[PDB]
């Protein structure tokens, strides 16, 4: 049902889970790291330039 | 010829105008080349791959 | 259309097949949409023939990558026209010009 | 790539530009200065650095 | 401490959509930044009456044709998008649309209303291209600011509203481009006054006189908090 | 709603010293976070009304390209300084102070001649350091009421004069939501002044200001 009140409850379910982003190819071991995620209103990953 | 075209309209001869950054009002240094290029959208739309 | 181009859409856009082209020369007499029909000039015309020149326009079709490949037309009604010129745009086509 | 572009146009010095050769009392005043248009990011100036 | 208030001088309508108007006298600075503020709330916060809902005669959906019509239904609702008209004092309207015959179909054709003024009667809707046809709408239009497409407005109206009736994205928004420019004036025998002109290019639903005045009514409304501080 | 805008609830006042806190907005509409928060810049960086040294005479010294001796620093640095020095002054245009010290040790702000009229905000503001035994300055400083920050544009010497006490801020604008739109503006603004007005009250005071200027056309 998508509910106002799921979105509270993923707001506060996601608050200190890291999740885990890699891209392929992943030939060393700097391809996959931790990132602590923020939810945002689109479709695509937000990514940080450094 | 593009320069000579550019003079036929009122436009400048240099190719690149000068800017203000519409939330602060202010005006870019320098000019920038502005124009109007030909963009295509491609095939490869996020919804598709999400 | 594309403001800078090579003049090479006036053969790749007429040439592809999906643009519908006049086949013979004469006047516009009918057009909605979806049916173009023309009154080819007698210049052109067989003796026992018909003489009027149908064109039924394909309109929303899917293609091999699920997109639309509808025809609009472009001429008007009354507006004389001269064999091989495009009566009706097809997708990614406008007057005649292939724009991406 | 963008990042250091920026930084290499903010730490450039020009020979002649508005706002030179003054003296600056700290960083902040400095700031200050080039957020009011009194002076050019690449003037040069005396500040009293800590 | 000298500061001057700004009043509304002069306002020159150039034209149904092009207007200018100046606010005079601005002491130093002010000009930019009530150039720049106003500027940016005409352009986003503007409330204005569009096109909302669709309902044509004998169609079913959007990507159908009607038969004797030149443009098809997708190219009808643009030009209906297109559209731009004036409502007095009511939240919403419908007009219907009747015309026959052959030629165009231009917006004087829409039944004409005492509170309702279409700001170009000259606008085109589609071309008509047989002697018996005939195209019959009910237009809806209302009020309000910004941007709504279609898609979000459904998922919110959370019923299904019947077979026929289509949807286009209303750009309720009635100005096109706003500039402002900043120039001296001769004032109290005293320079550095500016004389802020700001030039706005609209549909011509609303007039200067009103647009400017919505516009500091909302920024000031908005400053409230700063000085409740 | 046609005519309903978000109106934001001040978070906190976040405040982390006297002179600097980091006073947030939250929520407003998409494109109002910048609207405001430059408005308010443009006010109080350029604007703000103050009192400040403007005009500085120290004893027997032509220019600052002469350096007199006794003092540690030189008199382009005590110009710079004397700028440095913040001032609330009480129902006058401009005043002459005069600051006279002597001996050897550093020159402080709690030495000047206060009037009683004139609060100097920073007693402890050092001026400089006498490097004599009979070291002994005496200067006559200007001070005078304004705006902004008037540059070195213009037996007399010129300063730089901070009439706006603001010296420093700066504003960014996030991404907040509501139960349904994560498109709303949160405007984070930090704010460092002179000391004389708290920072707290300084903007109260600039949206006064920009206010007043929308009176003709509000209703």
């Amino acid at each position: 049902r998508e509910e106002a009140v799921v979105w509270d409850i993923l707001d506060e379910v996601i608050r200190e889970h890291p999740v885990l982003l890699n891209r392929a190819p992943t030939l060393h071991r700097l391809g996959i790291q931790a990132f602590e995620p923020v939810l945002i209103e689109g479709k695509a990953i937000q990514l940080h330039p450094l | 010829e593009i320069k000579e075209l550019l003079k036929l309209g009122d436009l400048p001869t240099s190719g690149q105008i000068r800017l203000y950054d519409g939330r602060t009002g202010e005006q870019f240094e320098r000019p920038v080349t502005v124009g109007y290029m030909y963009m295509l959208k491609l095939n490869h739309l996020v919804d598709d791959k999400m | 259309k594309p403001l800078v181009g090579t003049g090479m859409e006036r053969a790749v856009a007429v040439d592809s097949g999906v643009t519908a082209v006049a086949k013979r020369g004469g006047v516009v007499q009918y057009v909605d949409a979806s049916r173009i029909v023309i009154k080819v000039n007698e210049d052109e015309m067989y003796p026992g023939e018909a003489g009027i020149d149908i064109y039924n326009l394909t309109k929303y079709t899917r293609s091999n990558q699920n997109t639309c490949i509808n025809q609009m037309p472009c001429v008007s009604l009354g507006e004389p026209v001269e064999r091989g010129d495009v009566l009706a745009d097809g997708p990614s086509t406008d007057l005649g010009e292939l724009a991406l | 790539q963008d990042v250091v572009l920026g930084l290499y146009y903010m730490t450039r010095d020009c020979v002649n530009a508005k706002g030179e050769g003054m003296v600056l009392t700290g960083p902040k005043e400095a700031e200050r200065l080039y957020r009011s248009g009194l002076a050019s990011l690449h003037a040069r100036v005396k500040v009293r650095i800590t | 401490t000298e500061f001057l208030k700004p009043r509304l001088v002069d306002i020159e309508q150039v034209s149904s959509t092009h207007a200018k108007v100046t606010l005079e006298p601005l002491e130093r600075g002010f000009g930019h930044t009530l150039g720049n503020a106003l500027r940016r709330i005409l352009l986003s916060s503007m409330p204005g009456c569009a096109v909302t809902e669709v309902e044509i005669d004998g169609v079913l959906h959007e990507y159908s044709t009607k038969e004797g019509v030149q443009e098809d239904i997708l190219e009808i609702l643009l030009n209906l998008k297109g559209l731009a008209v004036r409502v007095q004092g009511k939240d919403e309207v419908i007009l219907t649309l009747n015309k026959s015959g052959i030629g165009p179909v231009t917006a004087a054709d829409i039944t004409h209303d005492g509170d309702v003024e279409i700001v170009k009667p000259q606008h085109v809707i589609c071309h008509l291209t047989d002697e018996n046809a005939s195209i019959s709408m009910r237009i809806k239009v209302q009020r309000g600011r910004g941007y709504v497409p279609a898609s979000t407005r459904i998922h919110s109206e959370e019923d299904e509203r019947p077979i026929g009736r289509l949807l286009v994205d209303a750009c309720y928004s009635p100005v096109e481009r706003i500039a402002y420019n900043v120039e001296a004036a001769r004032v109290e025998q005293r320079t550095d006054l500016d004389k802020l002109v700001i030039e706005m290019e609209t549909n011509g639903t609303i007039d200067p006189e009103e647009a400017i005045r919505r516009a500091a009514t909302i920024l000031a409304e908005q400053l409230e908090a700063f000085v409740d501080l």
